[PDB]
């Protein structure tokens, strides 16, 4: 919880069972530090075959953005004020069943320059 | 039984794919009448019996006489 | 010089950078000649190791 | 799981046949009632130890085959059990590099 | 969850940070239960566990592997033909589950016989290999013996060479 | 107890056969400490047959010897090192097995 | 010093990682009725 | 050999499963499937006809390994005894070549 | 070597990280 | 269910000798530098 950018979480048993909706499910788990046990994404784990929960009423949600079938599966965290209104919060990208948080442009540049100086 | 192996023969049964329902339930006459009707509808019979709403009827199916007689006035025009 | 040159440009009026978020689209094992030549020979054939590493 | 395409089905035949594969078949080995230790309690007969090292023993040191060619455990036997051009090739039992 | 890629170096290394004589010695051969990886992997066990543990045995103690494997190959083809026969008569008959279960039972006995063969092969390999080693040593010794005679042949050639010069 | 010591040491030595864990330890700086080299020198008791009898993954022993050369630990901090060593290990393994099999089969089929 | 591969390596954990819990062991579903009314990023080198 | 036998047994089943699957899912398919099954079945039979009833493996195995140990010892002695005397040759015969070389250089 | 071992195949010669995490050294030290 | 081949020469190399003679040696050739000879063989090679 010190720095979410500097944490990686995985589960080798989950890695064989992985592709598309599977990714949403893995993220949905719970123990992943990025996933919140509060917000709305917890209640989609409670709901069944939901197909539009992010629109009519709103809240913090996690949705797949871009997907490559074998490994690459990018997830985006949105905060909706109303249907047809989306506010992007952050992006968590999964490479080879390893979840990282997408580094900011300015934050990454500045920290690495500090390491170089 | 030194040989071993040698398991059970199934035993013949009457339920098979062989008998079409035409022969299985003796509906061989219903299929013949269907073919005859196809070679030769309800809407046609209705238009022949009468001059010539369906959604309302389907929805309905899914779900002081003297004053009524006198109330006739203020119409027929 | 380039520490200060870089820093001045950064602190000069600019669009917010913490806003933007870097996301990778595709990773393929096919030989890359463009990527290699662009990165001056270093880091070629965008593999899986290279995105957690960089 | 539908498969059944003429092409998909045709691939199955070639792959399965490759792994599996006038008689040219191995000589039928009659069963031996006494084995070297328990069956004949012959224990070690120096003769048995001498036979295994140099003599041809039909099943202890090799496979006889038909046509008389003798194939030792290290060697690979090529034989044609079906009456067809394709020949079953039996790889070495020991395969000591 | 909370766990990382396992806890890092600790305990034995802390002990090891000493000098000359202070570190603890090696542990004794725990001849009992251990926990490598996740499996117990306890000691004192066989190589091919009897099929009697976990499944039925359709083969008598005579077990002439070569004859029983041939019978089991036949039972499997005949049982497949019977499964086709259940399909002729009643696909839904209770026997269909039994025939599907009985064919699998047969495929497993063949693997148990193959497991008997693998030690039959380990035992044979332990027996041979030293026979090839034996022949290679005798041949290498014969080569040296022959090379030495040929070296002595060279010695006598050198003797011929002294008169050859004279 | 000595039982827990034996079990933890067995698990650690079997885990050392992983190039990923080796690169982990090398990057985290555990190798630079003079305590870990003494621990490795003590860990050489596994070469005895009575101790090697309990080793499920034997690929570790040879690797352990390399760790004593004092130049293997200075390097291997790179990820390309783990890449290359795991590549060669899995290549030796799979190619040995499948190449023996395929060579035997192909020669038996071609000679016929 | 090694084959076709990114020509750069770093300090230690570009990012530090973690892991889940023991998976072999876990709870159950315990449900109730409504009462009554492609490629491969594997180490094997690609051709 | 044994791995090939296991794979052949597993495939014998492969052609059964596949045959029935095809059926549930034309004549040439059944013909080739039948030929496939019969071919692989005969191959499994002729492969089993290989590994034997076998015997010894201890009684003869133990006797043979003991004889092999004795003969390995005696062969090691013979090869070394030859070797001590073999290396003896090169030892002072190269010093005889060095004596000739010394006499030639001293001239 | 597994007959079906393939480049995607997870099984590996080192002790495998996943087995180290569930392994005693990984958990008992924590 | 299939059981596989035994280690055989591999197990022999394991139990008797420890120096693994399998896999690649390129590990040691590329990572570990060679150990230098002492006077015993330095001058020996000198005189050969």
């Amino acid at each position: 919880r010190d720095n979410l950018l500097g944490i990686s979480w995985v589960d080798s048993s989950w890695i064989p069972i992985l592709n598309s909706g599977s990714v949403l499910d893995y993220f949905s788990e719970r123990s992943n530090p990025f996933y919140d046990r509060t917000c709305n994404n917890e209640v989609v784990k409670m709901q069944r075959l939901t197909l539009e929960h992010l629109n009519q009423m709103v809240g913090i949600e996690y949705i797949l953005l871009h997907a490559q079938e074998p490994i690459l599966f990018i997830i985006r965290k949105q905060q909706r004020q109303s249907p047809a209104q989306v506010i992007p919060l952050a992006d968590y990208y999964i490479i080879a069943g390893v979840i990282y948080q997408a580094p900011d442009l300015g934050s990454v540049i500045n920290s690495r320059v500090l390491t170089a100086v | 039984g030194p040989f071993y192996l040698m398991r059970e023969l199934p035993g013949s049964t009457e339920l098979t794919g062989s008998t079409n329902l035409i022969t299985h339930y003796n509906l061989e006459q219903a299929y013949n009448k269907f073919c005859g009707k196809k070679v030769k509808d309800l809407p046609g019979m209705i238009d022949l019996p009468g001059s010539h709403l369906r959604s309302l009827i389907e929805k309905p199916p899914i779900l002081g006489t003297m004053l009524a007689g006198f109330r006739l006035h203020t119409g027929p025009l | 010089q380039l520490n200060t040159l870089n820093k001045v440009l950064k602190h000069e009026k600019t669009p917010l950078f913490r806003n933007q978020v870097i996301i990778p689209l595709v990773l393929s094992p096919d030989r890359d000649e463009d990527l290699m030549r662009q990165t001056e020979g270093r880091v070629p054939v965008f593999s899986h190791e290279v995105v957690p590493d960089h | 799981l539908s498969r059944n395409e003429i092409i998909q089905s045709y691939l199955s035949r070639q792959s399965s046949l490759l792994s599996s594969s006038a008689r040219q078949l191995h000589v039928l080995v009659p069963q031996s009632p006494p084995t070297d230790l328990p069956g004949l309690t012959r224990e070690v007969t120096q003769d048995d130890l001498d036979r295994i090292q140099a003599s041809q023993w039909p099943g202890v040191n090799g496979c006889q085959d038909t046509q008389g060619n003798w194939y030792d455990w290290t060697q690979c036997i090529s034989l044609d059990p079906h009456g067809d051009d394709g020949r079953l090739n039996i790889l070495p039992y020991v395969c000591l590099d | 969850a909370l766990p990382p890629p396992m806890q890092y170096i600790k305990e034995y290394t802390d002990e090891n940070i000493q000098e000359g004589l202070a570190p603890k010695p090696p542990p004794p051969i725990k001849d009992s239960y251990m926990m490598f990886g996740n499996q117990f992997q306890c000691d004192d066990l066989i190589i091919r566990p009897l099929e009697s543990q976990g499944i039925e045995r359709l083969h008598p103690m005579q077990f002439d592997h070569k004859k029983e494997l041939r019978k089991l190959n036949m039972s499997i083809l005949i049982n497949f033909l019977d499964l086709l026969d259940i399909l002729i008569r009643s696909p839904g008959s209770i026997k269909r589950e039994e025939k599907l279960e009985d064919l699998k039972l047969l495929f497993v006995h063949v693997h148990h016989l193959i497991n008997e063969y693998r030690p039959h092969q380990a035992r044979e390999t332990l027996r041979v290999m030293m026979e090839v080693q034996k022949r290679q040593r005798l041949e290498t010794a014969e080569r040296f013996q022959k090379h030495l005679e040929r070296v002595i042949e060279m010695i006598q050639n050198c003797l011929a060479s002294l008169p050859d010069d004279l | 107890g000595n039982r827990l010591r034996f079990q933890l040491e067995l698990e650690f030595v079997q885990c050392l056969a992983n190039p990923n864990y080796l690169n982990f330890l090398a990057q985290r700086g555990y190798f630079k400490d003079k305590a870990f080299v003494n621990y490795l020198k003590y860990l050489l008791y596994w070469k005895d047959p009575e101790y090697a009898k309990y080793l499920k993954y034997p690929q570790c022993l040879h690797m352990l010897e390399l760790l004593q050369y004092e130049h293997f630990r200075k390097e291997l901090v790179n990820a390309q090192c783990a890449k290359f060593i795991d590549e060669q290990q899995i290549l030796h393994w799979q190619h040995y097995s499948r190449k023996r099999m395929r060579l035997q089969q192909a020669l038996a089929e071609q000679q016929q | 010093y090694s084959p076709t591969s990114p020509s750069y390596s770093p300090t230690s954990p570009s990012y530090s990682p973690t892991s889940p819990s023991y998976s072999p062991t876990s709870p159950s579903y315990s449900p109730t009725s409504p009462s009554y009314s492609s490629y491969s990023p594997t180490s094997p080198s690609y051709s | 050999r044994l791995t090939q036998l296991q794979d052949a047994v597993n495939s014998l089943a492969d052609q059964f499963c596949n045959a029935i699957g095809v059926l549930q899912q034309t004549e040439e398919y059944a013909q080739l499937f039948a030929a496939l099954i019969a071919r692989t079945a005969k191959d499994i039979d002729v492969l089993i006809d290989s590994l034997p009833s076998e015997e010894s493996t201890a009684a003869l195995q133990a006797a043979s390994l003991y004889k092999l140990e004795e003969e390995n010892h005696e062969a090691a002695t013979c090869l070394e005894d030859v070797v001590y005397r073999g290396d003896m040759l090169l030892e002072k015969i190269q010093s005889a070549l060095a004596d000739i070389a010394q006499s030639q250089l001293k001239t | 070597a597994p007959l079906t071992w393939v480049p995607g195949d997870p099984r590996r010669p080192y002790p495998t990280d996943l087995e180290m995490r569930s392994g005693l050294l990984g958990q008992m030290n924590n | 269910a299939r059981l596989p081949s035994f280690a055989i020469p591999y197990a022999i190399d394991v139990l008797t000798t420890g120096s693994y003679p399998r896999l690649p040696t390129c590990i040691r050739d590329k990572i570990i530098p060679p150990d230098p000879i002492t006077k015993i063989e330095k001058q020996a090679t000198l005189h050969q």
